RNA sequence: ACAGGUUUGGUCCUGGCCUUUCUAUUAAUUCUUAAUAAAAUUACACAUGCAAGUAUCCGCGCCCCGGUGAGAAUGCCCU
RNA sequence: CACGGGAAACAGCAGUGAUAAAAAUUAAGCCAUGAACGAAAGUUUGACUAAGUUAUAUUAAUUAGAGUUGGUAAAUCUCG
């Protein structure tokens, strides 16, 4: 069972930071790295290239994405895999019910 | 008749592993076959036993 | 480095004091220097016999089979030491220079038997 | 009979003769200082602490396994003649697999004879030392094994350290090793200095090379001496499992046993000197007689 | 070493080797000893590849 | 980031040079093996054949 | 460390001491958090404490952190293969989230001390070298073998000059 | 003073003039600055001469450097510790430094002087001597009838056709020198 | 760093500079022998010798060892 | 980056001009090892081995010369 993708990318999660281009969309993601002198991990970002067949990624969304087995282009390695928050829109997964922060749009009873 | 010290090996774990059959360790020169350095080398290609 | 060919080489590696020699046997490519960089390292070889007049080798048998079970070459002296120790026949030339010494010996006690008349 | 140290008999009875000196088993070790670590505690907590240092103690009271000794190995794998006339010193061929526990090892000799024969105790133990470096063993053989340096070593009460040396330097089954452990077991025999080794984890030694040797004299003496009576009666219980048919024995054991008539019994019918044993026997029961 | 793109030696260039001499027992006798010798070490070496298959796909 | 860009055109070129110069060039075995008998001296090649082949 | 108000989390002893190791399953970590409630607080606690302590020993894993998306804290585990773990965290103290996450995706202590054996085997007591991976050198060192000539200048004899000078004449 | 090491230390002008306290208790090393240079001068004793103010071993030749004696050289090694000193601590000459790191070995070694020797468990976890290596295997069928382990160990004199032919290919280059390998070495 | 000297008629404070430690080159003054190691200004120009041969043809080899640090932020690590 | 162009290559071992504060022998063998061929004896190897030159660093003795002496910082007298 050969399909494999040579980047350590394998899974991520990223925001969403446009939309820019065609069926692609442009993602961050966020990574904890260590100072060595301090001993203390702050926020490294690198921007990621997705593929999404939907064209469904709105600017600011929470994507997940999965590594692509051969690379579309260059800069291409991914595919959007799912979309775990959408952006204004936002299902609890816990309960399955709509949020706004902390605020339950819609309660239990 | 297996290597002096190779010998004694094959003995010692065939006899640590619990086995007392205490016949001979017989190697097979059955497939070491060579041929003599007159006999001619083929050039063709390198073949793929597939 | 990247090299156009060679074999994987079990042989002895020379590190030295300077008229105090010391081996390293040693799994290599054929190609790269004779200290430098390999695979594994196998065993060591001690020419210069020791307080109780031993030279001294060490041998790790199952990675020595294990290599040679993954096609490696055997240098001249590894098959004297691997040949000596019994993991393997005794070399051909071992018997050989057997042969040269014998005869020569020989020759020379009929030297002596000459000489002393 | 499989009487044996590893029995459970021999080792309950080792473990409960021993004793646990928490004072002597940890002890100033000239080891590099650093410093000292402090805590509060409840008195739960120090009792668990306490607990905790006994049971540490205990893997610390770990007795070494007393061994008999081996028998030298002579065997000849291989001749080849032709290769006598080389005239080189001694080949010496050594396995090294990580894997391989070291009594399963090969260790070879090729001589100037041009024989392939396997080598002996102490040498298969140098070198399994020079390829497979341990601390505490020295590869050429300690000069402080000397009889001069031991005796030495002796006036300044270092039996212990002796005996330390012993389990490190050499191996339990060796010559050297059940040597010099009778020899120190001996030259705490001579000045009944036995006590040394109470609270040590070479006590077991001491029982069974004496219980052996049929020398049960200075060690019952020393234990009546220090007011225990339970330990001179488990050291005659020890020599009633090692020895189970004499007359001593099975009549002491047969007649009737306790404290009183087994160690009184067992100071009659072990004749080296009973005069020292009835009279200490004697003492601890006036001075039982006395306190009470 | 030398290099393939270096010239020749002035003093190599006449002189192309001049072989050692043949005594014929002690030849014929290392062609045998040779010949059973890498014959019974290309025995040994595929009893060797015997067990690196029985390592590797045991494993 | 580690981006190292970079042209080589006559990398290529080389190649294409000496295979095609190679196969046109190439020598046919007439005059190779071709040998002078008197001085056992390869014309072609430059190579003394073997004291024993003489 | 003087700033930061808990520094000894800054410590290189306090991130080799927190003990969780991840599967080589897991892979992405995401940490949904609450800031406004006492029924967020353990969790605010295991995000100031323990992610330290996870990331330290878990280097190639990726881990989030999202503030108030959600009106109740939780935690979200993306694995390789495509599984996605849902750990409720809510009213659970710090510890009990340290070791409820241990339970979930562990590793067996059994196969650390395995993993860490197998590694400390690789380096071998019987080899020859530099003092970097390995103990003794050229055996200068060694007991019973000949002392190297820096140290100790040998016999007149087994220098090469002597051989060569007898030789010769 | 003759070799004896314990004359001197058990003695009156040694319980006068260094007292109760060690060697080296009183002196002091004289240098460019606060740190001294961190390893002390080679010798102090040359020739004839010793320069200027000696060391606390080397200023009185009334010491010996031995092995015997362990009042001497109780005080360069640390008691708690049990390590040696280094010259530039007690003020030794490096020669001194080396002869007393000999001497205090050779004093460790032949149980004279006092170290820590620590608890360390047997070599082996289980002992069994059962193995093939330890006892005699049971010797070869080549072993028992005395025969050369292979067929090759013993010298074969060639067909003459054979050899012939092998002559008739070496014709003008060949040496031809009889083979037979007599079998015991020994000459003067 | 266990620190020392140094601003002012003087005292603190801030604050650089310098000394005391260790290593490598070259130089000036001196130098008895041996042993071990290391040998290096110069990608300036190179007189002369040598560093690739082997071998019944063919073939195998012929910057592989060895040299240097010119260039390039080059690259370490990890697929 | 070398198809081509300048042009005629030691950044192999020795050695030589110019230059720089920078100075090893135009030395001996393949006897050990590694490498290249070889069926194989074996052949070649300025890799290497053994030397040779150097206070450049350690060891050791046979070998005594250099710096310092206001303070920091070990140690001074009379003249000029
Ligand atoms: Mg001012
Ligand atoms: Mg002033
Ligand atoms: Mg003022
Ligand atoms: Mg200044
Ligand atoms: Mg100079
Ligand atoms: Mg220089
Ligand atoms: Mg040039
Ligand atoms: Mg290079
Ligand atoms: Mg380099
Ligand atoms: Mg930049
Ligand atoms: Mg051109
Ligand atoms: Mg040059
Ligand atoms: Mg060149
Ligand atoms: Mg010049
Ligand atoms: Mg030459
Ligand atoms: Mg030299
Ligand atoms: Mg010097
Ligand atoms: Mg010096
Ligand atoms: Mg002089
Ligand atoms: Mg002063
Ligand atoms: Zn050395
Ligand atoms: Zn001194």
């Amino acid at each position: 069972s050969i399909a494999r993708s040579s980047v350590h990318a394998k899974w991520v999660v990223g925001k969403v930071i446009g939309t820019a281009m065609q069926k692609t969309a442009k993602v961050r993601v966020t990574r904890l790295v260590l100072d060595p002198y301090l001993l203390k991990y702050f926020n490294k970002r690198k921007t990621y290239f997705a593929h999404d067949a939907l064209q469904q990624c709105t600017v600011g969304d929470i994507v997940l994405l999965k590594a692509l087995p051969v690379p579309r282009t260059k800069h291409v390695k991914h595919e959007l895999a799912e979309i775990i928050f959408k952006v204004g829109q936002v299902i609890d997964p816990v309960t399955g019910k709509p949020c706004a922060g902390t605020t339950y749009l819609e309660s239990p009873i | 008749p297996y290597p002096p010290l190779l010998r004694a090996m094959i003995l010692a774990q065939r006899q640590k592993y619990g086995d007392t059959s205490t016949e001979e360790p017989m190697l097979n020169l059955e497939r070491a076959r060579i041929d003599p350095w007159d006999y001619p080398a083929k050039l063709e290609a390198k073949t793929k036993t597939k | 480095r990247a090299y156009r060919g060679g074999h994987l080489t079990i042989r002895l590696a020379l590190g030295g004091c300077t008229n105090r020699p010391f081996y390293r046997i040693v799994a290599a490519h054929s190609k790269c220097p004779r200290d430098g960089r390999f695979v594994e390292q196998l065993g060591s070889y001690d020419p210069l016999p020791n307080s109780h007049g031993e030279k001294l080798v060490a041998l790790n048998f199952d990675r020595i089979r294990h290599w040679i079970g993954c096609g490696a070459h055997l240098s001249k002296p590894v098959e004297k030491l691997l040949g000596l120790s019994g993991f393997y026949p005794l070399h051909p030339m071992m018997i050989t220079n057997a042969e040269r010494l014998r005869r020569k010996r020989a020759r020379e006690v009929l030297l002596a038997s000459q000489k002393t008349d | 009979r499989k009487p044996t140290f590893m029995d459970e008999e021999v080792q309950n009875i080792l473990i409960k003769m021993t004793g646990l000196d928490l004072q002597k088993i940890f002890k100033p070790a000239l080891q590099e200082l650093k410093p000292p670590t402090y805590k509060l505690m409840t008195q739960a907590q120090l009792e668990e602490a306490t607990k905790q240092a006994v049971e540490a103690a205990k893997v610390r009271l770990k007795m070494p396994p007393v061994l008999e000794e081996r028998a030298p190995i002579n065997d000849v794998l291989a001749e080849d003649k032709i290769l006598e006339g080389t005239e080189t010193a001694k080949y010496v061929f050594t396995d090294i697999s990580y894997s391989i526990p070291h009594r399963e090892r090969f260790i070879v000799v090729r001589e100037p004879s041009g024989t392939l024969r396997k080598a002996s105790w102490e040498e298969r133990d140098r070198m399994i030392q020079v390829y497979f470096p341990r601390e505490g063993r020295r590869i050429l053989t300690p000069v402080i094994f000397k009889e001069e340096n031991l005796q030495t070593m002796y006036s300044q009460d270092q039996h212990v350290d002796v005996l330390n040396l012993c389990v490190a330097q050499f191996e339990p089954d060796s010559a050297e090793y059940i040597k010099i452990h009778h020899h120190t077991y001996e030259d705490i025999d001579k000045c009944g200095k036995y006590d040394l080794l109470r609270s040590t984890r070479h006590f077991g030694g001491m029982a069974w090379y004496f219980v052996n040797k049929k020398k049960i004299d200075g060690l019952l003496i020393d234990q009546i001496q220090r007011d225990l009576v339970s330990d001179a009666t488990s050291l005659v219980h020890l020599y009633h499992i090692l020895h189970p048919x004499x007359x001593x024995x099975x009549x002491x054991x047969x007649x009737x046993x306790x404290x009183x008539x087994x160690x009184x019994x067992x100071x009659x019918x072990x004749x080296x000197x009973x005069x020292x044993x009835x009279x200490x026997x004697x003492x601890x029961x006036x001075x039982x007689x006395x306190x009470x | 070493r030398k290099t393939r793109h270096d010239p020749p030696a002035k003093s190599k260039a006449g002189r192309v080797a001049t072989p050692p001499a043949v005594d014929p027992t002690e030849f014929f006798v290392l062609t045998e000893r040779y010949r059973q010798y890498r014959q019974t070490v290309r025995a040994l070496r595929l009893e060797f590849m015997s067990e690196v298959r029985k390592k590797l796909h045991e494993a | 980031a580690r981006k190292k860009v970079r042209p080589r055109l006559i990398a290529e070129l080389a190649r294409r040079v000496r295979a095609l110069r190679e196969q046109r060039e190439r020598p046919r075995d007439s005059q190779r093996y071709a040998l002078d008998y008197e001085t056992m001296m390869r014309p072609h090649s430059g190579n003394r054949l073997p004291m024993r082949a003489w | 460390p003087m700033k930061g108000r808990f520094p000894i989390r800054r410590t290189l002893q306090y991130l080799g001491q927190g003990d969780v190791v991840f599967k080589d399953s897991v892979k992405v970590m995401t940490v949904n958090y609450n800031t406004h409630g006492e029924l967020g607080e353990g969790a605010r606690k295991f995000v100031f404490f323990n992610i330290p302590q996870i990331q330290y020993k878990n280097p190639w894993v990726q881990i989030t952190m999202f503030k108030n998306m959600t009106p109740s804290p939780f935690l979200r585990f993306y694995l390789d293969s495509g599984e996605q773990v849902l750990v409720d965290v809510e009213s659970k103290s710090n510890k009990e989230i340290v070791e409820h996450i241990r339970k979930i995706l562990g590793k067996n202590e059994e196969t650390l001390e395995k993993e860490e054996q197998e590694k400390k085997q690789l380096s071998h007591p019987a080899h020859f070298g530099p003092r970097k991976y390995c103990l003794r050198e050229c055996m200068c060192e060694v007991e019973g073998q000949v002392p190297c000539p820096g140290l100790v200048p040998l016999p007149k004899e087994m220098t090469g000059k002597y051989k060569a000078a007898l030789k010769a004449t | 003073y003759k070799d004896e090491p314990w004359k001197y230390l058990d003695s009156e002008e040694y319980q006068n003039r260094y007292g109760s306290r060690p060697v080296w208790a009183d002196y002091r090393r004289n240098h460019k600055g606060g740190i001294p240079p961190q390893r002390t001068r080679k010798m102090c004793i040359r020739g004839n001469k010793v320069a200027g103010n000696p060391c606390p071993i080397c200023r009185d030749q009334k010491l010996h450097v031995d092995f015997r004696n362990v009042k001497l050289l109780e005080q360069f090694v640390c008691a708690h510790t049990g390590i040696i000193f280094h010259a530039p601590y007690t003020g030794v000459c490096m020669k001194q430094h080396k002869k007393l790191t000999q001497a205090i070995q050779k004093a460790r070694d032949h149980g004279l002087l006092r170290y820590h020797i620590p608890q360390v468990e047997p070599r082996d976890l289980d002992f069994s001597t059962t193995h093939g290596a330890v006892s005699s295997t049971p010797p070869a069928p080549t072993l028992v009838s005395g025969d050369p382990w292979y067929p090759w160990y013993s010298w074969k004199q060639p067909p003459e056709r054979e050899l012939s032919r092998l002559r008739r290919l070496y014709q003008g280059r060949l040496r031809e020198e009889s083979g037979p390998p007599p079998e015991l070495m020994p000459e003067v």
